């Protein structure tokens, strides 16, 4: 199977 | 340096055990730090200069679900412990560290940033030690200057009886 993007990390500052 | 960040889930299983078969992506990318898995372990990407850099011991050769189809590795470097794919479109690139500074900021999946001091090409060491299965999942994150540039990601957790103490990661200039 494939690797799969489930989410994100977002960043601030 | 007021660096924080915020973790937001887009997907569950049943829709990554579907996404993974298939190998395509319907969801719309954001963001600079992504959220990796396969439907059995979960870890962490960082895109930089077109490409999303994640773990070899995490994504192995294997392709990424992408918009239209899968995305093959353009890049393994098993060497390194490192793969990459070209980003897909959305997923914005983080610009490589310039000030050469030694004060380090982790970047986990929990959306913890932790303080890290570097002490050579590819070692930092915690501020405050961790517990494992706090750091575990978190391979691929980024490690940030005090200004927000990448200046790589994590690879390994270096640990003293059974904490980790100093984490081990793959330089920018390795990408
Ligand atoms: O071997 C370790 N330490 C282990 C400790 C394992 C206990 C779990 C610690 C927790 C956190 C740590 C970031 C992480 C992880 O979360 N991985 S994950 O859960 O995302 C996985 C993708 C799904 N990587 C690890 O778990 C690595 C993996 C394994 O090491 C590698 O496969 N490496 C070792 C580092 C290295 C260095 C150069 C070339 C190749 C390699 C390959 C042991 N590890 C390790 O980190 O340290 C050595 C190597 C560098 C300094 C001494
Ligand atoms: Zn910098």
């Amino acid at each position: 199977g494939s690797v799969v993007i489930v989410g994100r990390i977002i960043l601030s500052g | 340096a007021p660096i924080t960040a915020y973790s937001q889930q887009t997907r569950g299983l049943l829709g990554c055990i579907i996404t993974s078969l298939t190998g395509r992506d319907k969801n719309q990318v954001d963001g600079e730090v992504q959220v990796l898995s396969t439907a059995t372990q979960s870890f962490l990407a960082t895109c930089v200069n077109g490409v999303c850099w994640t773990v070899y011991h995490g994504a192995g050769s294997k392709t990424l679900a992408g918009p239209k189809g899968p995305i093959t590795q353009m890049y393994t470097n098993v060497d390194q412990d490192l793969v990459g794919w070209p980003a897909p479109p959305g997923a914005r690139s983080m610009t490589p560290c310039t000030c050469g500074s030694s004060d380090l900021y982790l970047v986990t999946r929990h959306a913890d940033v932790i303080p890290v001091r570097r002490r050579g090409d590819s070692r930092g060491s915690l501020l405050s030690p961790r517990p494992v299965s706090y750091l575990k999942g978190s391979s691929g994150g980024p490690l940030l200057c005090p200004s927000g540039h990448v200046v790589g990601i994590f690879r390994a957790a270096v640990c003293t009886r059974g904490v980790a103490k100093a984490v081990d990661f793959i330089p920018v200039e390795s990408m």
